[PDB]
């Protein structure tokens, strides 16, 4: 799957809950968790477009009222080949 | 009509298929308090140096103003800043202060700074 | 040892107090402490579902009145396999 | 390419969307993504002057409403040779 | 010395003043300085409960009016073994 | 020249635009770009006292309305030898 | 000398101005410049009590109006032996 | 394909029509038909999340006006291992 | 486990959605799915009391609006040893 | 990819725009561009059901106002095996 | 160059005029002339984005009043590699 679904949150607790609901809610692999600095934490997954749409929706709904809350929940069905250089491949 | 993981987060998700909008969008130096300078040391303009100084009036044109900013095109956006930091959280809402009711010679100063022992109890 | 209890605090002093209260209250292991940045600190514990419900409540109460305070108290009863990657295994 | 295109954002999700829109829109190379700190993420692209102008406009519009939003979208047709030392060469 | 005494301040100046006051007040060991992020700087000491009770109080009184101020002053007479892993054992 | 001129900005984009404007405006050599943290980027140049002043004023005007704006603008005609140790020498 | 002078400022430009003023005013030695995070930058000078007291007073006045201003200006005539571990030995 | 799409109906005729509409509409394998009792017949299909979404929409649109009608149309993108032993494993 | 959680729904589409939400939410083993007849499908999960509470709450919430609806959601912390005879040990 | 998505336009310039938008939007393969004759040109892509949906929406939106315009934008989740013979596999 | 500029007209006379004005005006190579059918003629040029933008504009103005006229005038700064398969490489 090449689709990218990213959910951004203020703090880590909303992000881990978002990642939990995201993965439970469809076929998606948690490729990365990035601390953006200033609080923002981004959890991003990869999978087929239909699966990523369901995963992102589940994550945004689940983590909306956890801690500070959801900042962004975005989907890119096909990230350009250049953008792959700035995306994590396996979770860390 | 059709339930499933699609119905969730109706407004939150921003993505490719449907979110994408369709067919649309006295003193020599001026008073320190009443003055603030662009350059802050050495190039400070508060003090009225008289003579052949490096200052430039309106008559001369070049090297500053529109001749620097206008070179490179730019855009600006109203993104939202919360500024989460120790300074910003200096007025964060807080719970009611712990209260000490210990009745022994405890060196219990209830007028000083808040020193919280385990559980948040004052001491 | 599958339930995940996460406490997020503004600063490290409330985080350590929350960690101490959480480990003292129930039979939970302190998996890790994370500096999320921007002043956030998250302490995660793992244990039985009942033990993590008690520990989180005990931790949340303790760190509420310490410094800037608690931002979030969350429980994940069943944690997906993928999320385990972004979950620290032991405290550095 | 000599021209430099810059887009700053508040968060990583808008930065990824901006970078994706930039690269898709025109012939630009994603030289680097930088975490400035305190929630700022800056994406840099290099290309011919015409391409960078098209890419930066696409990036600003693409990420304008995604996440916290866009801070700056800047174009530099030709940087001074000195500035070349502080610009990333390849992303990482 | 097994008790823990933590002081969290907004900036390094009150932290160093707090650190100096605590070590000068009683027989305690300065075991860590932690840049939590976003300005928060936690300095924590280990010593006897009486020694760390008198060190933390002096430190708090000294750093309260220095710089931005004092965020929290905390004492844990008995530290759970699990929490010992997330506590510094020597200055960074 | 040895006079030092520094411009501080919120975010990297105004920092790079400043550095571009200062280098192009007068005879100064860029020597560093520091990520202070919290979304602050400082660009330092070196040159003759007159040249540095002209460059810094041009840079201030240029980055004043780019992104989140300009925080500071400073020239030190002669820098004490001690402060040379906390100043970058060549951009890396 | 063992007297310690610490000046904290929001940003780096005030810190460099503060350090320059301090080292120029009195016979103090600049031992470090710490990026606390959250914007704060702390410059530490070591010298004789009389020299450090003079240096700090000059520094506080010099950087008060530069950039976002001054956060703290502190003097410690004698620093405890324990604290000197958490104090930089020389600038980097 | 691990996504599950279910379409309950009142009577068997709308169920068979829904089963025929769903399989023809997209790539979904018809896992089974269960007589729930009380005049409810459920048809379950499996496949990719995108395929199941197309199939379920087609099935619901086909059985809406057939006989007594539609009771439920649901799409589960990911099915937990526990729910497997209650679904009809054999296609026939 | 001893805790018993039951959710009754009108049809098998509302029951499967509950069963998926239950087992996903907490570590509850799905013991039975009974066709009571007359269009009632009952799902019983067995687990720890804390786990079952989370499971039943998650299960009831998920299928309240799925299909004809949720009839009831009932948690029994421990059933009488006599009632164990009328409970399903494993799913059909 | 089984799923098929066809966009038909009056002319070739809108067809090329639709093809570019489709292939950029999601992960699809441009299997053929057919000159129907009489002004119509049909660009059809193959991919997964989810990707194909996102692709055709972008293609329909992109080529709507280019040239004469758009004639039809059709999506088929899975064509019948017989129709596979009258479908291109690679562009002429 | 990779930017693609396509001009479509009713008849060959305006199409040839568009090719002449386009190639004369800027530095773009004429890559293809296509007879769509029904009277449409498409002339394709490939060059740098700035070069292509001037050429398409010149061609459109030139063929606007020659014969039946200009159906379209489109620029694609970067064409997806998939669409490269359906584009002519050189003229007939």
């Amino acid at each position: 799957g090449i689709a990218l679904g990213m959910i951004e949150t203020r703090g880590l607790v909303p992000a881990i809950e978002a990642a939990d609901a995201m993965t439970k809610a469809a076929e998606v692999r948690l490729v990365g968790r990035q601390f953006v600095g200033g609080g923002y934490v981004t959890v991003l997954v990869r999978g087929e477009t239909g699966a990523v749409n369901a995963a992102v929706r589940a994550g945004a709904d689940a983590c909306e009222r956890v801690g500070d809350g959801l900042v962004a929940a975005h989907i890119i069905a096909r990230v350009h080949s250049e953008v792959e250089n700035i995306l994590p491949k396996a979770p860390q | 009509r059709i339930t499933g993981p699609g119905m969730l987060a109706t407004g939150l998700i921003t993505g490719t298929p449907e979110f994408r909008h369709a067919a649309r969008e006295e003193l020599v130096c001026a008073p320190r308090s009443d003055q603030m300078d662009r350059v802050s040391g050495e190039g400070k303009e508060r003090c009225h140096i008289t003579g052949d100084d490096w200052s430039v009036n309106k008559h001369i044109t070049g090297t500053a103003g529109q001749w620097a900013s206008g070179r490179n095109p730019s855009m600006r956006g109203n993104a939202r800043v919360v500024e989460t930091s120790a300074f910003a959280n200096r007025n964060v809402p807080k719970p009611e202060k712990p209260g000490s009711k210990i009745t022994g010679s405890s060196g219990n100063d209830t007028q000083g700074s808040l020193i919280t022992y385990s559980g948040g109890a004052r001491g």
